[PDB]
């Protein structure tokens, strides 16, 4: 019953998926151990979304995890969930990507994908009827960007009708650990706009600057990030795992939020949020839950939405609401801001409404938008990498994986692609 | 004798359901589990079985498991015939072509199979009730390919259609007006009377009769429950003037084309209010002729009316009827059509409403729910193919649907024959 | 897994190696008899023998026995593998030529060979770690001749060449800029990144930082020590943001012969000044762009960097990192290529620096090594060909190179080759 | 392991001989027996590079003794070391050189060389690895000078590689016990420059002016003189006997010191140097040494560096010091004193430095200059030989040994040859 397969991808991918099990077990009450302790029969009525039942009632998770190097997977295997994951899922090489794209795509993961693909049909051979893969990964690097994307192309190739959803992690100006990013990323996202069904645009900027103008952490870890990226998660797919007034698949989500095949890059966010010294001052309800939702502060990606317009934005609401204040908010939003959404769509916002919120929530949102400022993103990566190929530099550790300057011509080409055609609808 | 089954298609339609079996059973006095403690009443809506079980002739259907699991596992699990209530396994996505070409087209001789199992107890079946949404997936691709399957399969039957219609300004998708233009050919030629409601107008009504702030979506269901009550008492009970659903039709529709009325109630009031006005036969009658009480957000002011039904119940007398419609006769901002002498069709049924004990809404002696054939809906199409027009004019997700097998000129055949429709409503006005 | 075999070629490799072993074995806790009382983290520098034992990773070489006698019967004699700590009988004689072609020839098959009995027992071989003296006989030649074997035999593996360097003033021999200039051909065909270091910037460090007013060697050797610690930590630790030794290079070397980084470390500081100022991340990273801390007598201002590697350990959060860089991006003194806009590589590691117990350094919770590919150390060969072109206008000691089996025309051809890397570094900052 | 084959002709090269002998034997640890009665495992480490070891642990001194006469030898072995070396090494005539370099050459040391060259062959078989010879003599009288110049070719012609290193005793005009020392020395350079590889110039006349002017002995001795000489041979093979933080083999010296093959002329030095009533005075510290070091008062040869140019010099420092202060003291010499160095050559010091000082010293320098100036002792030889020749003064004696005119002709010019290239770079 609409079985999810998760996927995920080098240190960043396998951090905030790793996250990501955390959460959802709590919310289906699992313990460290896969056993059931939950109070609730509806966090058990839909545990086959994301868990294999097996022997004595343990509860294995649906994960493949890959990466080119033992060391995430020894870190993910001793951490705080490491041994709910099944020993044959965990999919590794020995040397790492070196930051490479081309050591992801065509020798280091290319050896290892016959390994990884394999395990990803004795899963989906598993589900009852899959809906789809949802696969965590960073667009900086070599694993997650170049891994990911050859793995996202398998995948793809042989589940044609699959809703294919990734969790997209990718780089910024002011927040960069890496000097090869821009090359890295432009050579990805080639690959997303023509294979995914979605793609949730991530960034650490933003990440971090929900953590320091929000929440107010003062020393704001990748630990934090990780749980930022993992609520929206969560969020997405709750409307398969849970009962609501309006319910929402990701299809739902899907044919409501892509207007024109290629424009899935979504900008997604979370409300409540609050400092741990100002929850006590707030009141939760249904108008400050969207005041917060559709601020430019409250977003995972670095664009200003009052630099576009949205085509379609979702907002997945959960708890116990009325349907008249939830209509009556995304009306008003979108009339009161009627110059930051497209007027060839007559009304923009999709609603859902889960009657379960989060464990020490009474309500939740999880927000997409899909805005014509996700351009500023592509924009951004296309003007970094053009410096560095404009001279050549670093190539010879790509060419020396045997890929071509004409595969960087081309890839930076289809970025632009991109580009022009968020702005077209601008 | 004297059936209807009720058939309850995608997520509006399946609750609406829920709140219709929940005020049936109380008004039949059935308890949650079927059984029934101490006439042929009940007849309509439930069979009898020999231990003493009433069970209900309905079918509930869904693409995705998740609202009828919750109506397998609630107070109701024990009502339905467990397989009656219909499931698969993928979700319509709001994409009509995936409820009708595509993933509907695998449950539909499942669905059949348990209707004429249902028709085969009925020993003088009188009509379908089929209750769903305008814009969900399964509401509109999922009820027009099983709707073109029952007009072959029962054509003589009457098919009454209950349909949740997109709003003015409230709307829950962004294809919600490509959902609802595929589904007007339903409507014109599968369909014999279309109730259309609007949640905009419902929610509207409960703010100003309810004085409820902030409703949920169970306060709107047990006000299109309390319509068809009102609609079927007549078939249900004793009354001075029992209206039969064909004698309703023959009332209602002046032309074949013609059978989308509106429909409203009351009086729809809270029980803090009910006590402090009297709420007599005059005034519930006219309450029935205020913009403020219709529940699709158009004004019948800017129409004329054609034919009325005003189906009385509980402790109503013909004098007090004859003497109301009479003063809605006298006022000249309810216009009728010069070809409509006649006006008023009347029903009236000695069952008093019935109260859902958890309900916003008051206990009353009398009620009223008026079915009106009127020019005015002409406008909640003329709101809606401006929204259809805007999207298809850029393809703005068209893709979808061409993508999961549909014809792209399905698009332009819709919003002609819907522009048919509203030529038909405007050209009768005259 | 993850293999390092560590070579340790003439007096000056030999010296530093004594000084990389002392800090390895502290850090990993193996005893100076090789034994470890009480997570495989020496795994990259130590073979482990069943008896408990750990074996380093290391061939030390020199073609006279008597720095390799001493490491034979010092505290470390029960450390090495005795016949990987390689002697001849015959010195060099600071000619390039006696350890190229003439005496190092008959000790190479041996040396070789046991670098194919290590990396027989690497699993995972991640690269050489080769260190030299450029301006020694045994350090020039024998290494240039070591490394065109190991360029034919490994020739995928990470060569990482750590080169004690000829400084502006300070000199210990006359023919120290024929042995350096012969020694080009190596470090750019045979070599993958190699890091320069010079004897006079590290004396100037010692007498500012350190409060040290005349240090010998051993204190060099602590430092130069601590830097291939930090560049190795991520292969041997765990930490946030873990650098390959391949990862490294990728962001290191923008064009194939452009691989001579500085490299400089903080806080380097003396026990008595680090209790009275508080060494922040942003302390320490500014420190590293200091003149006064660069490990070779050239200004980065000066130049332009291409490209850095900010290798942190300790107490380091990516927060602080990324507040840190962002002020040095903000100082117009700090020059960057037009064509590298990332200008930065991140490496956080969660092991602290170690003190050596005999040290001049402090106890800190925090360091960073960065290794720093720059314009600016093209200086570093402007000075000392400007050396090699008054010597060899004379022909002034070249008679004891053609004596030993050299061609006259490798000095033009080196001189020649060396003007070619000095043109490159010069080519790419426009 | 680099041994040292040792060479002692004539009366002067016995006796800095025999009391060199004495010098390395107080470092090295051994008593006049021959047995080992050192402190230190450092003495034992290197003592093959100077002795062969022998039963019972009695150590033989590699040094073959050559004189034309018996008296030296008696001498020598009745003296204060006499018994520690080789009764078989102790080769000799009867009947002596008459101070006339052609009965040591052609006559009465020629019979004798087929004696003394197949006891050169005994020691050198017996050494494992050979690094040079280090023969002592004096280039006044007829048994160092012509018969230490053909012992000196033949070992030449029979070893070709390894390392000819002299200690050179020669003649000065204030300071001349002998009226023929112009001729005996003016045909015993035109050896040296050919065959050697280093050799050490050291005048009587300058050990003279150590001894009044620095050390203030009211009555120095030849013992005191060749107490000096002997102080710098332990020196320049130090690092070859004992470990340091710069090691430098006699090679290693040459290669840095030799920058024409001919100019290999040196004038050696040493420091400490005090009077003993003066030693409580001083600190002994690198900066006092070099002062002295390189001061025109310290030097071994009667040429004053300030009337040329160095083109190398050497300075092999033993002790526990400074790198830094070594380096330092080594540049601000040749910076503050620029004028007396080649400026075509960019650095003209080589630095050495051992971790054992002498016993009973804290410290020491042993300096080797190769200086423009050693001319002037060329030059004043010539000029002497010159006045004698003009006039075939002494000739008798030397062509009665079977000698010609024109192999006087021909040393001296070979002598203004020398003079010649010094003078060039100047
Ligand atoms: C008394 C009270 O109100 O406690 C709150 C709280 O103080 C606040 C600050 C919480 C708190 O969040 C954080 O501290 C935080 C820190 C860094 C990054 C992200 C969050 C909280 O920890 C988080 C925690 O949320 C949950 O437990 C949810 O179920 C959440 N899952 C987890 O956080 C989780 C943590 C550890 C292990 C497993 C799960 C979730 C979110 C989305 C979808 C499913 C589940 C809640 C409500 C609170 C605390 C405990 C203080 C907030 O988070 C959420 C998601 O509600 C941060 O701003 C909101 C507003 C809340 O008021
Ligand atoms: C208390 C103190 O400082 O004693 C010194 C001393 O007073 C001085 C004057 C010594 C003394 O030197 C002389 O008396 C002397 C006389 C004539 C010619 C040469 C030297 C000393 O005798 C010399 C003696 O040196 C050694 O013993 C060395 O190991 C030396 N070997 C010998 O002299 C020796 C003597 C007898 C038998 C065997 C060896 C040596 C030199 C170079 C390389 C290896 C070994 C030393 C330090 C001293 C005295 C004892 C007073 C000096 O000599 C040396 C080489 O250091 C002369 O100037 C220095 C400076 C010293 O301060
Ligand atoms: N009154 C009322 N309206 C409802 C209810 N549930 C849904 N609606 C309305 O139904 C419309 C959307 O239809 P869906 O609920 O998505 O219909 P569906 O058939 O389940 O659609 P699919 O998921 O695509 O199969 C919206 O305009 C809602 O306001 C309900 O319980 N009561
Ligand atoms: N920091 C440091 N520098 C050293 C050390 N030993 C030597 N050097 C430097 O090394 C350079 C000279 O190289 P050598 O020590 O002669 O090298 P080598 O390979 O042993 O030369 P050969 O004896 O000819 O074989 C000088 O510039 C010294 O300053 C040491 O232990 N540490
Ligand atoms: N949010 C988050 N970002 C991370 C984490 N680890 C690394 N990153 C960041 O995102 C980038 C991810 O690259 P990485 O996943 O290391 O490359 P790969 O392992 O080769 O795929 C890094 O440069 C970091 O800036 C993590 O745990 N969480
Ligand atoms: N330093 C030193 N010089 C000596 C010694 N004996 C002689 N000399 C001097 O140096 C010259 C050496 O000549 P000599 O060795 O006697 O000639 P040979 O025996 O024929 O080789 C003499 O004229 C003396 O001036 C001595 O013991 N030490
Ligand atoms: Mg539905
Ligand atoms: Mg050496």
């Amino acid at each position: 019953m609409r079985e999810i397969v998760h996927i995920q991808a080098g240190q960043c991918g396998n951090q905030i998926g790793a996250k990501f099990w955390e959460v959802i077990s709590d919310e289906h009450g699992i313990d460290p151990t896969g056993s059931y302790h939950g109070d609730s029969d509806l966090q058990l009525e839909r545990i086959n979304v994301y868990y294999n039942e097996a022997a004595g009632n343990k509860y294995v998770p649906r994960a493949i995890l890959v990466d080119l190097e033992p060391g995430t997977m020894d870190s993910v295997r001793s951490g705080p969930f490491g041994q709910i994951f099944r020993p044959d899922n965990f999919v590794f090489g020995q040397s790492g990507a070196g930051n490479n794209w081309a050591k992801g795509h065509y020798t280091e993961g290319a050896e290892l994908v016959d390994s990884v693909l394999d395990v990803v049909r004795k899963e989906s051979e598993s589900c009852d009827c899959l809906q789809g893969f949802q696969l965590t990964h960073s667009l900086g690097g070599g694993t997650g960007s170049g891994m990911g994307t050859l793995l996202i192309s398998k995948i793809r190739e042989e589940y044609p009708d699959r809703i294919m959803n990734t969790f997209s992690v990718m780089p910024s100006p002011k927040v960069s650990d890496t000097v090869v990013e821009p090359y890295n990323a432009t050579l990805s996202v080639h690959q997303l706009v023509e294979n995914t069904d979605e793609t949730y645009s991530i960034d650490n900027e933003a990440l971090y600057d929900i953590c320091f103008r929000t929440l107010k952490l003062t020393t704001p870890t990748y630990g934090d990030l990780n749980h930022l990226v993992s609520a929206t998660m969560s969020g997405v797919t709750t409307c398969l795992r849970f009962p609501g007034q309006l319910n929402a698949d990701l299809r739902k989500l899907a044919v409501n939020m892509v207007p024109f095949p290629r424009l899935h890059f979504f900008m997604p966010g979370f409300a409540p949020l609050t400092s741990r010294g100002s929850q006590q001052y707030r009141a939760l309800t249904v108008p400050e839950l969207t005041q917060q939702m559709f601020d430019s502060k409250n977003m995972m990606a670095a664009c200003d939405p009052r630099h576009g317009r949205y085509l379609t934005v979702a907002a997945i609401f959960r708890g116990r609401m009325s349907m008249k204040e939830v209509d009556e908010q995304m009306l008003n939003v979108q009339n009161k801001n009627s110059s930051y959404f497209v007027e060839w769509i007559p009304n923009n916002v999709k609603t859902a409404v889960c009657d379960i919120p989060p464990r020490g929530l009474k309500m939740s949102a999880t927000f997409i938008g899909n805005s014509t400022a996700i351009q500023e993103l592509f924009k951004r990566i296309s003007e970094q990498f053009t410096a560095m190929f404009r001279r050549k530099a670093f190539l010879h550790w790509y060419t020396g994986e045997g890929m071509d300057e004409m595969e960087f011509t081309e890839a930076e080409s289809n970025m632009n692609d991109l580009v022009s055609e968020y702005q077209q609808y601008q | 004798m004297r059936e209807c089954i009720s058939i309850h298609v995608g997520q509006a339609g399946v609750q609406i359901g829920n709140a219709c079996w929940e005020l049936y059973c109380l008004e039949h006095g059935i308890q949650p589990d079927g059984q029934m403690p101490s006439d042929d009443s009940f007849n309509t809506f439930f069979s009898e079985t020999g231990a003493g079980k009433h069970v209900p002739r309905a079918v509930f259907v869904d693409l995705e498991p998740t609202v009828i699991d919750e109506v397998r596992t609630g107070t109701y699990r024990q009502l339905f015939h467990p397989e009656q209530l219909i499931t698969g396994k993928e979700d319509a996505a709001n994409n009509y072509a995936r409820g009708h070409y595509t993933i509907g087209k695998e449950i539909i001789d499942l669905v059949l199979d348990r209707i004429r199992k249902l028709a085969d107890q009925c020993t003088g079946l009188q009509g379908f009730l089929v209750f769903h949404s305008f814009g969900g997936g399964t509401g509109s691709g999922f009820t027009s390919l099983l709707m073109e399957r029952l007009s072959v399969d029962y054509g003589k039957k009457s098919k009454l259609e209950f349909s949740i219609y997109p709003a003015p300004q409230v709307s829950t998708a962004v294809v919600e007006p490509y959902n609802s233009i595929l589904t007007t050919h339903t409507t014109l030629e599968h369909s014999d009377c279309a109730f259309m409601v609007d949640n905009e107008a419902i929610y509207d009504i409960c703010r100003r009769n309810l004085d409820i702030e902030r409703p949920t979506y169970t306060n709107l269901n047990r006000l299109i429950s309390q319509i068809v009550s009102s609609i079927t008492a007549s078939l249900r009970f004793d009354g001075a003037l029992n209206v039969d659903l064909t004698e309703f039709q023959t009332n209602l529709v002046p032309y074949p084309r013609i059978h989308f009325p509106l429909a409203t109630y009351a009086p729809v009031i809270s029980a803090e209010k009910a006590y402090h006005e009297q709420l007599s036969v005059a005034e519930i009658t006219n309450a029935c002729f205020e913009p403020a009480n219709q529940m699709v957000k158009c004004d019948p002011r800017h129409g004329k009316y054609m034919a009325c039904c005003l189906l009385y119940r509980g402790d109503v007398v013909p004098k007090d009827v004859n003497a109301a419609i009479a003063t809605i006769k006298t006022k000249r901002s309810i216009q009728f059509v010069d070809w409509c002498p006649t006006g008023f069709k009347v029903g009236i049924n000695y069952q008093p409403p019935t109260v859902v004990p958890g309900g916003d809404l008051a206990k009353v002696q009398r009620a009223v729910c008026m079915l009106s054939n009127t020019t005015a809906i002409a406008e909640a199409w003329a709101r809606l193919d401006h929204k259809f027009d805007l999207m298809y004019a850029k393809r703005a997700f068209v893709h979808w649907y061409v993508g999961e097998g549909m014809e792209e000129g399905e698009f332009s055949e819709a919003r002609e024959d819907m522009a048919a429709l509203e030529k038909d409503y405007e050209e009768v006005g005259v």
